[PDB]
């Protein structure tokens, strides 16, 4: 069981939630039997300068060697304040500098949700606490540590437990270095796997022969016609929600309501208004 | 002779939160709360499509969201005219009220019962305080323990309850202006129920059993943690369709007085929270978000609302007080043989035992079993193939607010439109009204006064302080947005 941290920036906890229903393994069997979460603000047992110190112990001792989960975006104006994440012996550390810190020594970075893959909602128009997206941070910093964007807001926990299996499993066929090498080769341009974000939401659509025939629905409840009128976002959005869909397979966004593309770059504003064409 | 103790992270709670106390005598003499974490929710909203809003506004907190979609299809309810449908209405109550449930159990269990339960000996339940006064014979350990593991599956549950109507969880589609967007089915509705009896089966078993039961060896936790001794509620889940009768009542409880709720007494401050100085005091209707990050003297993200001049908290404590309801089976019966008190009503728990550490607990335990209830009743209410949404125009100028609980307390959204768009838009939420800092004159928030008194004997090992901190259930990522 690799050691993972779990760093929380400007997050809302819902990629966190979201892990929590994972259906197959079950969270008990992620914790118990696949990783073992050393730092989580949001469920280890201690806290405070403790937590943050028993996260050092174990980077050291894993150095290289453990896995980086960011939640949320970094912010970088004024000096990083924006986001505090810890304090050690009067020492104040924020995202960005656990970040600095951590970034170059673990094995790989997992960027979970929309949000730490490519900004997000607090990088969106109106924003202004430099809200910045893990690889770009990373990298205007000069840390060439590998990132993975698994984006989604939240993301489906199918996605993330299903891509740091994917990672785990390369790693023990292939070691560290080959392990790597070989989760970089099935990632798309926005550094995002392909077993997941491969396909298109619209091409593979239940609704897709309605939208050929140019009917849609004036209301969100006709679930019979295409959504599209309703400002669904499914021809831009790359995702298997259409397959695997949500919380147990009881229901998903298009079919409850709209897509609103929520695993794409420009979520939200190039995805918005959500609710027209 | 005085120490001072400085906690960051504070861990299982939501979001980022640093407390500093100073220990005098083995008790805390003085506290100051920081939300560490800001994301401008305020500022980013502003000229969008205001019904992008009950999208936008759910990103504030993934273990709360369907709080901020209520509030936020309520405000725009009101802003574009629209009168949501009978069935809609009750749609929206079994998506919100199937949260209610998610997110009391995650809190009991997954948060707060390490405060009172040694967990595995793996992380992340290792390391943890050498002397985490942990009181529970192997027989009750076990059965925390035990019920954490099950309480995993069962919150999981809730959430594919909150799915069947809402989409998805976290961050539901499923809420718009005007209703909810699908219409429940017989065949999704005998779904949700299936599901529905299980949590109950768990909550009336095991959840509220075990909170008495772990209390009951903790009694001196009854004894610390009242604060100010006053709370809020704005009322929540409308039972019919005109605004009149909640499954939640609004109400002040304030120095030993009910009053009625006024919306037009609430201000925010901001001298000790890092926003620009000409905001402090707004009520908000005219609320301005500017942060002011290097501003000396702050040390919080959260603004300071007040009512009335009142420092005043929130959530299901506050709810239950309030309100009053009869208390659970199970909670009376367990009163009588563990604790030696016979009770009837909430408010049967007399002031000081209520407003404190552990009765905190108990309030969202009885909650938890009260809003069973209330979702069996909606099952019955609820009419399969009825329709559940309106279409409104948007409005050129308009404004609309929302008031609704969430499951940590008090929630408020303003908005107003100008131009088709977002002109302004304020959010003034639950752990905003329990983990803000000091107001402009001096007086502190609800869990910086409930601090004030908390027991630390051994400074190497200070656990009480973020107890206390957990049975307010915070959550900076709403208390910040
Ligand atoms: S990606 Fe979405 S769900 Fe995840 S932290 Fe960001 S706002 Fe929350
Ligand atoms: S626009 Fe949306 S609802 Fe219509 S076919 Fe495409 S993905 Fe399906
Ligand atoms: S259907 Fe669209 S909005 Fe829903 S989870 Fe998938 S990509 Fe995101
Ligand atoms: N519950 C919840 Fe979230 C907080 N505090 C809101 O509102
Ligand atoms: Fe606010
Ligand atoms: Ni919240
Ligand atoms: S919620």
């Amino acid at each position: 069981r690799p050691p993972v941290f779990w760093l929380q920036g400007q997050g809302c906890t819902g990629c966190s939630v979201t892990l929590l229903n994972s259906v197959h393994p079950s969270i008990a069997d992620v914790l118990l039997k696949v990783i073992s979460l050393e730092f989580h603000p949001t469920v280890m047992a201690w806290e405070g300068e403790h937590a943050i110190e028993h996260m050092r112990k174990v980077a050291e001792k894993f150095k290289g060697k453990f896995f980086l989960v960011i939640e949320g975006s970094v912010p970088v104006e004024a000096d990083g304040k924006y986001c505090i994440i810890g304090e050690a012996n009067h020492h104040e550390i924020s995202m960005v500098d656990a970040l600095k810190e951590f970034g170059p020594n673990a094995a790989a970075v997992l960027a979970v949700g929309t949000c730490a893959a490519y900004g997000g909602i607090p990088a969106a128009e109106g924003s202004e606490t430099g809200a910045t997206a893990v690889s770009k941070f990373l990298g205007d910093n000069g840390i060439k540590t590998p990132v993975v964007n698994i984006p989604g807001c939240p993301p489906h926990p199918d996605w993330i437990v299903g891509t740091v299996v994917l990672a785990l499993d390369a790693i023990k066929k292939n070691g560290l270095e080959g392990g790597l090498a070989e989760v970089v080769k099935v990632l798309d341009s926005d550094g995002r796997p392909t077993p997941f974000f491969g396909r298109n939401i619209h091409e593979n659509c239940p609704y897709l022969d309605k939208y050929d025939e140019g009917v849609m629905s004036a209301t969100f409840t006709d679930k019979v016609g295409c959504r599209y009128d309703l400002g669904c976002k499914g021809p831009m959005t790359m995702a298997d929600c259409f397959e695997r869909k949500w919380n147990g397979g009881v229901n998903w966004c298009v079919q409850n309501a709209v897509c609103i593309g929520c695993v794409e770059p420009d979520f939200p504003d190039g995805k918005s208004p959500f609710y027209q064409a | 002779g005085r120490t001072t103790i400085a906690i960051d992270p504070v861990t299982r709670i939501e979001g980022h939160l640093k407390a500093e106390v100073v220990v005098e005598n083995g008790k805390v003499v003085d506290a100051r709360l920081s939300g560490g974490m800001y994301r401008g929710f305020e500022t980013i909203l502003r000229g969008r499509d205001p019904r992008d809003a009950s999208q936008i506004v759910q990103r504030i907190c993934g273990v709360c969201p369907t709080a901020h979609s209520t509030a936020s299809v309520l405000a725009l309810d009101e802003a574009f005219g629209a009168k949501v449908p009978n069935n809609g209405r009750i749609t929206r109550n079994l998506i919100f009220g199937a949260n209610y449930l998610q997110s009391h159990i995650l809190h009991f269990y997954h948060l707060s019962a390490q405060d009172f339960v040694q967990g595995p000996d793996t992380a992340p339940f290792v390391p943890r305080f050498p002397k985490s006064d942990l009181r529970l014979s192997k027989e009750l350990n076990k059965a925390g323990v035990d019920q954490y593991i099950e309480a995993l599956e069962v919150r999981r549950i809730c959430h594919e309850m909150v799915a069947l109507f809402g989409g998805r969880m976290p961050h539901v589609q499923g809420q718009v202006v005007g209703g909810a967007t699908e219409i429940p089915t017989k065949e999704k509705l005998v779904e949700y129920a299936a599901r529905f009896k299980k949590v109950r089966d768990f909550v009336e078993q095991k959840y509220v059993p075990v909170v008495y039961t772990i209390g009951s060896k903790y009694k001196d936790m009854f004894k610390v943690g009242q604060g100010f001794k006053a709370a809020l509620c704005v009322g929540a889940f409308p039972l019919d369709n005109s605004g009149k009768k909640h499954l939640f009542m609004p109400g002040v409880y304030a120095k030993g007085k009910d009053m009625p709720f006024d919306p037009s007494k609430i201000k925010e401050y901001v001298k000790y929270s890092w926003f620009a100085e000409e905001t402090t005091g707004l009520n908000y209707k005219e609320g301005k978000t500017i942060p002011a990050p290097d501003k000396a003297g702050a040390y919080s993200f959260v603004k300071a609302p007040r009512y009335d001049g009142l420092s005043l908290e929130v959530g299901p404590l506050a709810r239950m007080w309030v309100n009053n309801p009869e208390l659970s089976p199970v909670g009376k019966k367990l009163l009588k043989d563990l604790f030696g008190i016979s009770a009837k009503k909430f408010r049967d728990l007399g002031e000081e035992a209520a407003f404190s550490l552990m009765g905190r607990h108990v309030a969202r335990a009885e909650e938890t079993y009260y809003m069973l209830g209330a979702i069996e009743g909606w099952l019955k209410e609820i009419k399969a193939g009825e329709d559940t949404v309106v279409m409104p125009a948007v409005p050129a100028s308009a404004e609309g607010t929302g008031f609704t609980e969430a499951p940590r307390g008090s929630l408020l959204h303003y908005v107003k439109v100008k131009d088709s768009k977002i002109d302004n838009y304020q959010i003034v939420s639950a752990s905003l009204w329990n983990c803000n800092p000091r107001d402009d004159m001096g007086q502190r928030g609800a869990v910086e006064e409930a601090l004030i008194g908390i027991p630390v004997d051994d400074i190497q090992n200070p656990v009480n302080v973020a107890r206390l901190i957990r049975a307010f259930d915070p959550x900076l990522g709403c208390a910040v947005h």
